[PDB]
């Protein structure tokens, strides 16, 4: 029991000290090793010294204030250290957070009020530092965020977040609002829920208001000065304890409702958070704080955390830091965007571009269709007005930047073209040829293409330099990725301009070299085809959709195959079959092609035609087609569920390795985030490329185990599951 | 080695949940009333030879806590050497008490044992004891916890039992239960509950709706008045039964077991035990068996448990004259009838829990004594009693008339 | 016919009540840990042959409610056909599960049965389950409800056991418990408790104060009703009760669990198990509910008549140390030799996890019979409500 990390036998200091004549100590956190105060090894020793000093000088201290000399307050911990935690290191991980919380618990139980001077982002461990204080004041500055986003990296609030939030709101409210999804809160919303107590205008008022609150608290509340609501005799947990009849009547539904939302996916972080929350509410605070450490060390030494910390931190850093951007290029600002086609894609592109503040001209083949494309943006603002997520003052200016038109000359003054017309090559040459001269000379000529190579599409314009592939995903207002495709004659400045445009509209870009199918639409093709081949093999459609959901996908494959349209899936196979037979070869068709063609013969080719694998009525989706079982003899093949799951995951992971080999993708970061944010790859895998190096099956863990499981699938289902030589020796 | 015999098997009427007659009666007083009734039958019986009193209780809290069997032994003035113990095996606790009492006699180290159960669900509702399988998110995940309501609908979904099918059995139970009461079948085994002044409190199974019609059961709504109305359990159940697309919620409050209060008592003893006390045997415990099933459907347990008890006795399905399955849910009985090809004239011939109620810890001993009296009335030989258990278990027992 | 044999008898360490190491550990996870140890010892054991799992639990509420046995079967991944039932006969619930399991094997309708008990008294305190015998004014008058501490003081008052006499046995239990730990007696039968990461939580008995002195025991001190007046109303020939029982001469409140594998000779032969002891006989008796703690004497005599044995035929006597006067009363009645009674410590030193105690001291005698190469042992406990149990085992 010591505030320091070593009882035996040299880090820097990150906390300043200042005691005043009144007796208030101002602990100003200022880590010199970086611009952001993190929960690294230096902070632990720095705080260990300060807390030891708060005790030895407790006779001359009346209150404490915790401030920060950075732009943010205290954003997160040392991810570079946690990602290396082996199962052998479980003892050190347990002792670490137990030492961290031992410091906060003494600060919390000091007999003196402690106020937090939240001057910016208090994310993760930073909010855990603030929750240990007795009062919290946040500066209502721009960019400030407060939350516990430990679950997004595969971890849990292990510095007392789970224990203290449950002590403030109860098991149910703390889990849903803060813990389960790790949602980030604005300073106004943080005060509204209970995370923050007061607000100020600027940061220069925090420390004065902090010391002022200490003086009034010691004046009007001398007995309860520096005592948390749970350290008092009559603490009643809001919502009750697990031994309360009202909560016991609904407590068994929390693991089922959580499994209902996770769709049976192998994500142990939310499951462990709910466990630590309920187990914590049964015992005292210190006993609950220790249980929180054990569940935390259970996640850090695991594999899912190492995948989510690799993708949603390290891989996301390199992308947002210009890893795929072409180097040594300036920023050419955008003034007016012109979207060609007002379909589901073109209207979604016009919304996300106008929501960022860009003037967009929405052109289609008629005013009836162009204005109806703008209606896609109007029908979403009416949803944001009812939910109260935007104002009428800021929403009327949003729709005012969308100018629907049918005349091509209205594209004058456009320095950014984003075409979203039908998947037809000579049509895109026809569409670009009509307006290539009306737009500004040095304008970006983008194309929302799914499979046609950009090198071929660029022949229909005069300036092949500024012709690039800007691939979006429907619905554009929610899908956060933009796959940028670099053609052969595509320059480097066009890569950087679309790269900056992607970050300007709040999305994540990846750079992909020109190839048939690119990376997103190609890899997702191997996903829906493994399910369609599985259906033709005689597997129950209900088992296929269940296997797709339990793998971690946001939508089951047959449901996705109805929204991807089966007639386009038939065109891709004919195009691929043509290219092989045009080159004088022998095409080996996929077993899913016969399943696609059978659905065309029956007239059920997806949602667009009111009928697909599912029955559709009244706009919504009814259920699986009853005629699907008798058509494919569903039930005559009952493979194990894990084989269905692995056949879908391995098909994409193996296909992703080919993109890295063929030069399609240039980095493992674009492969992971591009698959997660693009085609909806399960986040627990950390990406389709991380899935290989971090595979955890019953036979082993790592690349050697991935190859072994691939060979099990290869010998039992087909040679398509054979790993390439890039994964062997 | 020693043969265990049933000498007396009585029970109390089952009082309904809402505005029930047995609500004002402490569950301990329900057992003492049955103990005093046995003394009324055999006043010269030396109670010192009674070595144990075993009661089944699924919610042993509050009025049913602290070894309620021992409270019955002490409050009723029974000899202090008569022991007392409670056991909990969910819905089959009433029969597990008799099977354990029978096994206690076969070992030779216990001669005369009282067995039964008590459950006052209007005073101690289900789940009042809590449990790790329900109130622990770690355990609630490893054990895919799904209440019995969904498992019953899942059985009717897989086997293809329509809403009219399960409601047809509900009318079938109410009809046969009324014929048994009106026919006087229960006149001598249902001890009416009285107060400290001998005033009548209840003398019939007041949960019975005898004038039930098929049109009345169709108007009932599917079950949404418990933990099932919350959500997720359908998604959790289908995550294991991934080949099923939709669960057809067909079980309502009229085709499921009734929430009632009651108690039952059975006296099990050896051949030499009843001889010394002057007791005439009524039936013989032939064999018992216990086999479980998948914990998500959790109600298909009676199917293997019935086969293991038939194989131990060297008997087939054709050798049993009467079948008594607890009417927890209609699909549980239709599944049991469809599997083992049980003839309709042998299955719960005197109604069941859908009509008369299901007092958890006491049901196993109630439907046991029902067959002991029906074997004598029909003058038949063998009867098999089985129940479905929570968590995916099963218990079956074969009795032979003497 | 079918004789019952004990193949494995393990138990968890006992964590003390206040600031105990097992306070953060759910009672269910204690039972699962012992199931995993049996898997480690017999990995090729066919768990499908295990037909029932019987556990004793005096307070089956909260973390211990909802048939904790069945929860131990499903959470540990055991076959669903392995049963799972919970029973409660107050202090002897742990041994009652063993006896019932043996009687299930003798009847022939069960082949391989796990028995034991669990009681996390720091999470589920005693009396949390309520009880009509104590919380109903009608019953609390008919049974003359009195706590067991007063029945123990009534024993010492009638028999003439002084405060020094009961503190002498308290010191004696602490000395023999530490000598057993130091000698490695409990080395194989005490399975340490670890968390979900493998980190150690407990590997010894925390309630043991091995440096106990006779001067410190006398410093200890001996409760809101007229239970004294209620007790003396039946025992009218004694004027005043001498309260000689304190926290140092009574059973310890701790958390812990215990597991025992019981089967027939054909069950172990088919599954490659070697019997360690044979359940010779069991017996159930009782005594008036005021004194309550005099059940062992008639129950032990009853189990001797069945087996046709006497005190001179038994090698070891193991009585649960609920109170010091209970053991001195049992020793004085049957003239038990002082070197055969609780030879490896007792509940005063190590603790009394109610539902798991009868199964702990059961396996404790299995070890000492095999360590001394002895033959027989008699395990008995005093029971609340005025009951008594007794079991004779024979080493094989
Ligand atoms: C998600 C996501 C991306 C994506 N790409 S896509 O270009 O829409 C596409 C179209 C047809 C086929 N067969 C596959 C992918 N589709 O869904
Ligand atoms: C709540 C609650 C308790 C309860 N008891 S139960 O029905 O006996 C049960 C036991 C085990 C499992 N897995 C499911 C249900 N059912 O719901
Ligand atoms: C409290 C509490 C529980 C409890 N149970 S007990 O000690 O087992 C007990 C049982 C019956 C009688 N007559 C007296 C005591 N006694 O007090």
């Amino acid at each position: 029991s010591s505030h320091h990390h070593h009882h035996h036998s040299m880090p820097d200091n990150t906390i300043q000290w200042d005691k005043d004549a009144d007796g208030i100590v101002t602990l100003t956190m200022d880590d010199p090793s970086g611009s952001t105060n993190v929960m690294n090894e230096a902070y632990i020793e720095s705080m260990g010294k300060a807390v030891d000093r708060l005790v030895a000088e407790k006779d001359s201290i009346t209150g404490v204030v915790v401030a920060s000399a950075k732009k943010t307050f205290f954003a997160g911990g040392d991810v570079k250290t946690m990602i290396q935690a082996r199962p052998e290191d479980a003892g050190d991980v347990f002792n670490t957070v137990e030492t961290i919380k031992r410091q906060l618990r003494t600060l919390e139980t000091l007999g003196k009020p402690v106020v937090a001077a939240i001057n910016g982002a208090a994310l993760g461990g930073g909010l855990e530092i603030a929750l240990a204080c007795h009062h919290r004041i946040a500066a209502d500055v721009k960019g400030s965020q407060l939350g516990l986003p430990e679950v997004t990296l595969g971890l849990l609030p292990g510095g007392g977040g789970v224990t203290r939030t449950v002590r403030m709101f109860g098991i149910q409210n703390a889990f849903v609002s803060v813990l389960a999804q790790g949602t980030r809160f604005k300073p106004a919303k943080a005060k509204e829920i209970g995370l923050v107590d007061e607000l100020v205008a600027t940061v220069e008022e925090l420390v004065p208001a902090a010391k002022a609150w200490i003086k009034e608290e010691l004046k009007a509340n001398p007995d309860g000065a520096g005592v948390q609501p749970w350290d008092k005799k009559g603490y009643k947990m809001p919502g009750g304890t697990p031994s309360s009849p009202g909560l016991a009547a609904i407590l068994p539904s929390f693991p089922s409702n959580l499994r209902k939302q996770l769709k049976g996916a192998p994500m142990p972080a939310p499951r462990a958070i709910l466990a630590a929350a309920v187990e914590g509410a049964q015992v005292d605070f210190d006993t609950a704080s220790r249980i929180e450490s054990r569940y935390f060390a259970s996640l850090v030494t695991g594999q899912v955390a190492k995948n989510m910390m690799q993708a949603f931190f390290f891989d996301l850093q390199a992308i947002n830091a210009g890893g795929s951007r072409p180097e040594g290029i300036g920023k050419t600002p955008i003034k007016r965007i012109g979207v060609l086609g007002a379909g589901m894609m073109g209207a979604g592109i016009a919304y996300v571009s106008a929501k960022a503040g860009y003037e967009v001209v929405l052109k289609d083949v008629s005013l009836e269709a162009a204005a109806k494309g703008k209606g896609y943006s109007e029908k979403l603002e009416a949803k944001a007005l009812e939910r109260g997520r935007t104002t009428q003052e800021r929403s009327d200016a949003l729709l005012a930047r969308i100018t629907p038109t049918a005349d091509a000359a209205d594209f004058k003054g456009v320095d950014f073209v984003i075409e979203a017309v039908f998947e037809n090559q000579e049509l895109k040459h026809k569409v670009f040829g009509e307006i290539e001269d009306i737009v500004e000379p040095n304008a970006i000529l983008g194309s929302n293409t799914s499979t046609l190579p950009i090198t071929g599409l660029a022949t229909g314009v005069k300036r092949q330099e500024d012709f690039i592939g800007i691939h979006f995903f429907s619905p554009v207002d929610k899908m956060p990725l933009v796959e940028i495709i670099k053609g052969e004659k595509t320059s480097d400045e066009a890569l950087a301009r679309v790269f900056d445009y992607t970050l300007a509209i709040g999305k994540t870009p990846i750079v992909v070299n020109d190839s048939r199918g690119f990376f997103t639409s190609r890899v997702i093709g191997t996903f829906v085809n493994e399910a369609l081949a599985m259906l033709g093999e005689g597997v129950e459609p209900a088992s296929i959709e269940q296997a797709g959901s339990q793998a971690g996908y946001p939508a089951p494959p047959l449901q996705l195959s109805d929204e991807l349209n089966l007639e386009l899936m038939h065109k891709i196979a004919v195009a691929t079959r043509k290219g092989v037979e045009d080159a004088g070869g022998t095409y080996q068709p996929h077993p899913a092609e016969a399943v696609v063609e059978k659905m065309i013969e029956l007239g059920r080719s997806g949602r667009l035609k009111g009928a697909g694998f599912y029955e559709y009525a009244d706009g919504k989706r009814s259920g699986l087609w009853p005629g699907l079982r008798e058509t494919f003899k569903s039930g005559s093949s009952q493979p194990p569920l894990q084989d269905m799951i692995d056949r879908m995951l391995f098909a994409e992971a193996l296909e992703t390795q080919k993109c890295l080999d063929e030069g399609v993708l240039t980095s493992t970061a674009d492969a992971n985030i591009g698959s997660i944010m693009g085609i909806g790859f399960p986040p627990w895998t950390g990406g389709s490329a991380q899935f290989i190096v971090g595979y955890s099956g019953p036979a082993g863990t790592g690349k050697a185990a991935f190859v072994a499981r691939a060979r099990e699938l290869a010998a039992a289902y087909g040679d398509r599951f054979l790993p390439p030589e890039s994964l062997l020796s | 080695s020693e043969e265990a015999f049933i000498y007396e098997a009585i029970r109390t009427p089952r009082g309904k949940q809402k505005n029930g007659s047995l609500h004002e009666v402490k569950p301990l007083s329900l057992v003492v009333g049955l103990i005093d009734e046995l003394r009324k039958r055999h006043p010269d019986l030396d109670e010192n030879l009674i070595s144990d009193v075993i009661l089944g209780c699924v919610s042993p809290v509050g009025d049913q806590g602290g070894d309620i069997a021992r409270a019955a032994v002490l409050a009723s003035g029974m000899p202090v050497t008569s022991g007392g113990v409670q056991l909990n095996r969910f819905c089959a606790s009433g029969l597990e008490a008799v099977n354990t009492a029978a096994q206690k006699v076969r070992s030779g180290w216990d001669d005369l044992v009282l067995a039964g159960g008590v459950e006052s669900m209007s005073r101690v509702p289900m789940g009042s004891d809590g449990g790790a399988m329900g109130l622990d998110p770690a355990t609630n995940y490893d054990v895919m916890f799904v209440p019995q309501s969904i498992g019953a609908d899942l059985i009717a979904t897989i086997e293809g039992f329509s809403r009219e099918d399960v409601d047809a059995y509900a009318l079938r139970s109410q009809q046969k239960a009324a014929e048994a009461w009106s026919g006087g079948y229960f006149a001598k085994s249902v001890v009416p509950v009285r107060d400290q002044n001998g005033l009548l409190i209840l003398d019939h199974d007041e949960h019975m709706r005898p004038d039930t019609t098929k049109e009345g059961l169709a108007k009932l709504k599917p079950a949404f008045e418990g933990l099932a109305a919350l959500g997720g359990f359908d998604d959790v159940a289908l995550q294991k039964y991934h080949w099923v697309e939709k669960i057809n919620h067909v079980h309502t409050g009229g085709n499921s077991s009734g929430i009632v209060d009651g108690a039952a008592l059975v006296m099990i003893g050896s051949a030499a035990a009843g001889k010394l006390q002057g007791l005439t045997p009524r039936a013989r415990i032939v064999a018992t068996a216990t086999s479980g099933a998948d914990p998500v459907i959790m109600l298909t347990g009676p199917t293997p448990a019935t086969r293991k008890v038939l194989d131990r006795a060297g008997l087939t399905v054709d050798d049993i004259d009467l079948f008594e399955l607890n009417e927890a849910f209609a699909s549980v009985v239709l599944k049991f009838q469809k599997d083992l090809n049980i003839p309709d004239e042998k299955l719960n011939v005197n109604g069941g829990a859908i009509a008369m109620g299901h007092p958890l810890g006491a049901t196993g001993a109630m439907i046991l004594g029902t067959m002991v009296d029906e074997l004598e009335r029909r003058n038949a030989r063998r009867a098999l009693i089985t129940l479905c258990i929570g968590g995916g278990m099963g218990v079956a027992t074969i009795i032979e008339r003497v």
